[PDB]
């Protein structure tokens, strides 16, 4: 319940890592209710926009540095399912559902 | 202690030093120092009015009094030598009691103007008060009152505010060479004036508001327009000129309120001309907002970028690449044209050339068109001559350098060139080429002067460049170099005084104009900023493409018009006369539909159908690491490695033209200060 | 004869070194010893000669419609920084 | 029981590794630890017959962005035996969790849920960290000095959606910064 | 994650040319190059959108070089250093004002 | 009238408060020295301003726009 010590090593992180993963996939069907999201995204694009989020920090090697990750993943999980901010295609801060980018970006302004 | 400031001392031999004690702490300053100079050694700050540390020591303002041991009387430290052994007291009863006196006595017949007053927020008076004489104000008399006096359109002047420090008169006789200032009368009614109705005509005026401690003499074009506490500072560099003196931009906003000088001991040490200080208010004016085409009637219809760059792709694939001619403007920075260059050569192409005299040089050797003495090198000369050349106009800061050599060192000036007014002595040896024939030859006492001569210095304007006999003058030149013993390995005596702030990055990255008559042929001329060519010799069934930020004829000739940024809203790399690189920064966002000009040139190229190898401003500066690798290490400071004897010989014959004015109106030589309402006001009178 | 012909075969070549670093010390005698000559047979092809701190010695040409070529003069002696430069005029020209 | 005293007094009682720095002044006499041993001084101060400090007046977290360890938490003490008041700090970085003291003084609990939110320092053992005074889903600690003061974003009401939403800042007019030094 | 990417200049600023006190050197900021501002077509005020628009000149400084460069990578900025410039003492004299012209040429 | 004044004023109405002091006339003053406050009781005009009359042409105060002369030369 209350906040664990900082994680002794990257196995102990992982445990932790892999705990949160379990928990915030376990609550995809509820926030699918909430949202109503049943002919807006499918549960493992759900599940894809997780694991992505974990995957991209696959190079941090500091134990600090993730239980603050899973800390405030923690949290950010907890608002979606208990304070649901509603937005169309956005749920907390994931979109839900012949010329290169410089020409783009030089049509558009000034400032890239 | 950190000497205040973070001041350098600089020890001509360890032996030369001496001990001095400054409130207990000793320190360690060369001889000759004075008691101000060693308690800021100390890292101490003293209170003055009088003292500046560019201009003569006057010691009449009583703010620098400090105790000395074993001194019966106060001492100014800003005058008294410092000696070994000398124990310096700065927070003493005493010294803190001076002070205040001193203090009061400043105030009693000041106006009571802060609210209305310019310096307010930024006044050492205010300061000092509040530190330094805590009175509660006891002088219930009249105040004294002076009128004001007109010095023309730039120093704006509320003479009641002035404490006599003399600042103002100083600098007028020291560094401007201009003696229209002084102190007329006696006693408490004596006025800084000019005596006579007159206005201060030296182009380094504008330095006495910077100068001037209190409200008396300030910016007539800046009155009462901001507050100096709301204006946010934007450290930069200039590009009115090939010197880049460093200043600082004031913007509230989307606008810049000032320019005010920036130190930098190398290049201007904290003075500016006129012309950087006052031309800011033209960056707002006549800003060229959104891409233009002409219609039906001939008349600009504004459109979107992508309109505008596939009319300017489209039409570039209907031409010979022998007919398409590129020209770089004197503002432009090396990142736009080294991307000019990259798609000009990418289209077939050969015709790129900076605008202005240095368009067609031998730029292979890097000596050959830099100041190689260095702006601070300059001092160490006992000999100028100048052949077609006049600084003061052409260089304002490089000017400023000489004259305070002549005034210090008692250097001697010749001029070859048509006739001037210089603010320093110097013979007028001639007017043209037959002078350099006669200087070659010798028997003229300036030959033998020449000859005599330490640590002569031979600088050769970038003007004569664009002649016929350019090779043979400065074959001449280089003849006369070689046979004084100008340049050695100890002294690097030969120089050449560029005008224009892109024109040593244009010769570094090649920028070098192949065929002369390559513009009287071309249909597809791309003038990058440049409105100083001469339109009127573009055959008129040509496609003009003009992008710039200002423009007047080329805007009228060019059938598309492709707004660019000005200086003061990018990152931009300039290389001075001296071969010193810098970079400006952003102070203000960029007005209208405007972009930046290497991203205009790599956008047309694209359009184009020519892939360039760079999409971000680091990847043209590693393009630019493979032509020009100088400008990409900025702030550094490098000597030559070549000379003139690799030079192979020439045989030309001589023109019997003289030399030709190259700066007709020193307020009027860039597209800025041509919108510009003061530098027109300027002209008007100040000319 | 290939000296007097880098006209016809190259627009412009760039030779990038080191003022005082011993890597450059080659190119350095290489550009003393043979820019007068080269300049003489070929008095329109700019030639550019260009210092800076830390530069590691190359050479550049460039060709006709923008492309370029590179050599790496490092650890190379005056004679065969003088091939290089023959391969550049006859070959890529 | 004057500043004095208790100055005098812990330097002779306390374990020597406790505290690194010692401040006496009219400020206040202020006791810096090292966060291994904040937990074990505050239980020393509170029980001990000698010091009876009971109180914990507040909890609050400063922001130092030149230093390595850029936090520092401020622990103001009261001891209503004696009237007396004692400050102990100990300084913490973005990722080292310190100790809570709620099962010493109750009152820490709602202090450290406002130090998470402010600042982003976490607390070991804390029953329930959460934020407490921010909007639900915020991003950032605002209180840190490079957090900036209008934030980055903002609500409306979007009819379309029948809701208020969040979006990306935009200022009619920016706060404007008056530097007058 | 978006505003982690933006390229910063640290230095030092220089002292201000309107006063002589050196009072204000020795600190070191972080520019962040906010030069994204507009009019707001009602009452003329400036407008912006750039959160980090005064924070760099306001609240952020750090009392040396390197505290600055260290707080830019941690955040992952991208930064430029400028060095400041600082002035040359050299000996002057008052007995200089009053220096012998030599004898008449 | 002017383009300073049209910036903000857009009744035309009342005169300018530019128009209103130019029509003040310039007071006249026994000496070459006037100090002004812009009230009778000084604690509710403007901080004291002492004006220098040598010149032929009317002195302005800088604070409330009055005009003074010399009376007599
Ligand atoms: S110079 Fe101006 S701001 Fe300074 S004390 Fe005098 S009136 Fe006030
Ligand atoms: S006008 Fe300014 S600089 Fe000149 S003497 Fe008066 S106070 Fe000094
Ligand atoms: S500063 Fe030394 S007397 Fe004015
Ligand atoms: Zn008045």
């Amino acid at each position: 319940i209350g906040v664990p010590p900082n994680s002794a090593n990257l196995t102990e992180a992982r445990r932790r890592v892999f705990d949160f993963f379990r928990a915030a996939c376990r609550s995809i069907p509820t926030i699918m209710d909430i949202y109503n999201l049943q002919d807006v995204v499918a549960p493992s694009q759900l599940r894809y926009a997780i694991s992505a989020q974990i995957r991209n920090n696959a190079h941090i090697t500091d134990p600090k540095v993730i239980d603050l990750l899973i800390f405030k993943g923690m949290e950010e999980l907890t608002d979606i399912v208990d304070h649901a901010k509603q937005r169309h295609h956005i749920i907390g801060q994931y979109v839900v559902g012949g010329k290169t980018d410089f020409l783009k970006n030089f049509y558009t302004s000034n400032y890239f | 202690r950190n000497p205040v400031g973070g001041a350098r001392v600089h020890f001509s031999n360890p032996e030369d030093a001496i001990e001095v004690f400054v409130d207990g702490y000793a320190v360690k300053v060369p001889k000759g120092f004075t008691v101000l100079q060693a308690c800021e050694v100390a890292g101490v700050d003293i209170p003055r009015f009088c003292y500046h540390s560019r201009l003569s020591i006057a010691g009449n303002c009583r703010m620098c009094l400090v105790e000395v041991e074993k001194s019966p009387k106060p001492v100014a430290s800003c005058a008294m030598p410092a000696l070994p052994g000398m124990k310096i007291k700065t927070d003493t009863p005493i010294a803190k009691k001076a002070r205040e006196g001193v203090m009061e006595f400043l105030l009693m017949n000041h106006p009571l103007d802060c609210p209305i007053c310019d310096q307010g927020g930024e006044c050492d008076l205010q300061d000092q008060s509040m530190a330094f004489g805590s009175d509660r104000g006891r002088f219930t008399e009249m105040k004294r009152s002076v009128v004001d006096k007109n010095l023309g359109p730039l120093v704006k002047t509320v003479m009641t505010r002035c404490i006599q420090c003399t600042r103002c008169v100083r600098f007028a006789s020291e560094v401007a060479g201009v003696q229209d200032l002084g102190i007329l009368g006696r006693g408490s009614g004596e006025e800084i004036g000019t005596y006579v109705e007159k206005l201060m005509t030296s182009e380094l005026s504008g330095n006495v508001i910077d100068i001037c401690p209190v409200g008396a003499l300030t910016s007539k074009p800046f009155a009462f327009k901001a507050r100096n506490w709301e204006l946010k500072a934007t450290e930069t560099i200039d590009v009115s000129d090939a010197v880049g003196s460093n200043i600082r931009v004031d913007s509230r906003g989307p606008e810049v309120m000032r320019i005010i000088p920036r130190l930098n001991e190398d290049i201007n040490e904290e003075w500016i001309s006129d012309k950087t200080r006052f031309c800011y208010d033209g960056l707002k004016r006549q800003r060229l907002s959104d891409p233009m085409i002409r219609d039906s009637d001939g008349r600009f219809k504004a459109v979107s970028w992508r309109d505008a760059l596939a009319v300017v792709g489209d039409i570039i694939h209907q031409v010979k690449p022998d007919e398409i001619v590129g020209v770089a403007g004197q503002l432009s920075d090396a990142e736009s044209m080294m991307v000019l260059k990259d798609f000009v050569n990418r289209m077939g192409s050969d015709n790129v050339w900076c605008e202005g005299t240095a368009a067609g040089v031998d730029a292979d050797l890097r000596y050959s068109y830099l100041m190689n003495t260095s702006i601070s090198g300059l001092e160490n000369a006992d000999l100028f001559l100048l052949i077609g050349t006049q600084p003061r106009v052409e260089a304002a800061m490089v000017n400023a350098r000489i004259c305070k050599t002549v005034r210090a060192s008692n250097a001697k000036v010749g001029y070859v060139g048509p006739p001037a007014e210089f603010n320093y002595d110097c013979k007028h040896l001639g007017t043209g080429p037959d002078t350099l024939k006669e200087i070659a030859e010798g028997r003229h006492p300036f030959c033998t002067a020449l000859k005599n001569a330490k640590n002569p210095a031979i600088i050769v304007g970038a003007g004569l460049f664009n002649r016929t006999d350019k090779n043979a003058i400065l074959s001449s030149v280089e003849s006369i170099a070689q046979a004084n013993n100008v340049v050695r390995p100890d002294w690097n005596g030969l120089n050449f005084l560029l005008q224009y702030a892109a024109q040593a990055a244009a010769l570094d990255l090649g920028l070098i104009q192949q065929s002369a008559k390559a513009l009287e042929s071309a249909k597809f001329v791309y003038l990058m900023g440049a409105d100083d060519v001469n339109v009127d010799k573009i055959p008129k069934d040509a496609f003009v493409v003009y992008q710039g930020h200002h423009g007047d004829k080329a805007v009228y000739r060019a059938n598309v018009i492709l707004p660019a940024s000005a200086f003061t809203e990018k990152e931009g790399t300039y290389e001075n006369t001296e071969g010193f690189t810098q970079q400006t920064v952003p102070a203000v966002p960029t007005v209208g539909d405007a972009r930046d000009d290497w991203k205009i040139v790599r956008a047309l190229s694209e359009v184009s159908g020519v892939k360039l190898p760079y999409n971000s401003i680091e990847g043209v500066r590693s393009r630019i690491k493979s032509v020009a690798p100088n400008l990409v290490h900025t702030d550094e400071r490098e000597p030559a490695a070549f000379g003139p004897s690799l030079k192979p010989e020439c045989k030309e014959a001589m023109s019997t033209t003289p030399f030709q004015t190259v700066v007709e109106n020193f307020y009027m030589t860039n597209s800025i200060t041509r919108a510009s309402k003061i530098m027109a006001q300027c002209s008007a009178v100040l000319l | 004869a290939w000296r007097g012909s880098i006209s016809k075969s190259m627009k412009e070549l760039r030779i990038l070194l080191c003022q005082s670093s011993p890597a450059s010390a080659p190119t350095r005698t290489f550009v003393e010893k043979n820019y007068k000559d080269l300049k003489s047979l070929n008095p329109k092809l700019p030639i550019l000669i260009r210092e800076c701190s830390g530069v590691q010695p190359q050479m550049w040409a460039r060709y006709d419609m923008g492309v370029e070529r590179c050599v790496n003069l490092d650890g190379l002696t005056e004679p065969q920084i003088l091939k290089a430069l023959e391969n550049l005029v006859k070959s890529g020209a | 029981m004057d500043n004095q005293f208790i100055f005098k007094y812990s330097w002779e009682t306390l374990p020597k590794k406790w505290v690194k720095k010692m401040e006496r002044s009219e400020h206040g006499n202020r006791f810096d630890t090292n966060t291994d041993y904040l937990f074990q001084l505050l239980c020393f101060l509170k029980l001990h017959t000698y010091t009876r400090v009971q109180v914990l007046i507040d909890i609050c977290g400063v922001d130092y962005p030149s230093r390595k360890r850029r936090f520092e938490v401020v622990y103001n003490l009261l001891s209503t035996r004696y009237n007396s008041r004692i400050r102990v700090q100990t300084s913490a970085d973005e990722v080292t969790r310190i100790s809570s003291v709620v099962s010493l003084f109750p009152s820490a609990g709602w202090w450290e849920r406002e130090v998470w939110d402010m600042f982003g320092v976490s607390f070991i053992n804390h029953p329930d960290l959460r934020r407490i005074l921010t909007d639900y889903g915020f991003e950032g600690h605002p209180l840190r000095k490079d957090f900036p003061l209008s934030g980055y974003v903002q609500v409306r009401y979007d009819d379309p959606e029948k809701r208020v939403v969040s979006e990306p800042i935009e200022m009619t007019q920016e706060f404007r910064y008056f530097d007058f030094a | 994650e978006e505003h982690l990417s933006r390229k910063v200049i640290i230095y030092s600023p220089a002292r201000t040319a309107t006063q002589s006190g050196s009072g204000k050197l020795g600190k070191w900021k972080i520019n962040f190059v906010s030069t994204l501002k507009w009019e707001n077509p009602l009452m003329g005020w400036t407008s912006t959108g750039d959160p980090y628009a005064n924070v760099g000149d306001s609240a952020l400084a750090f009392d040396s070089e390197e505290a600055a460069k260290s707080f830019a990578e941690r955040h992952g900025w991208d930064y430029k250093v400028k060095k400041p410039n600082t002035p040359l003492l050299k000996v002057k004299s008052y007995s200089d004002n009053f220096k012998w012209k030599g004898n008449p040429q | 009238v002017g383009n300073h004044t049209a910036k903000w004023m857009q009744d035309r109405s009342k005169k300018s408060p530019m128009e209103l002091i130019s029509e003040v006339p310039p007071i006249k003053v026994d000496g070459r020295i006037v100090a002004c406050e812009g009230d009778t009781n000084p604690a509710l005009g403007h901080p004291i301003e002492f004006i220098c009359l040598d010149l032929n042409e009317p002195a302005i105060c800088k604070y409330c726009g009055l005009r003074y002369v010399q009376d007599h030369h």
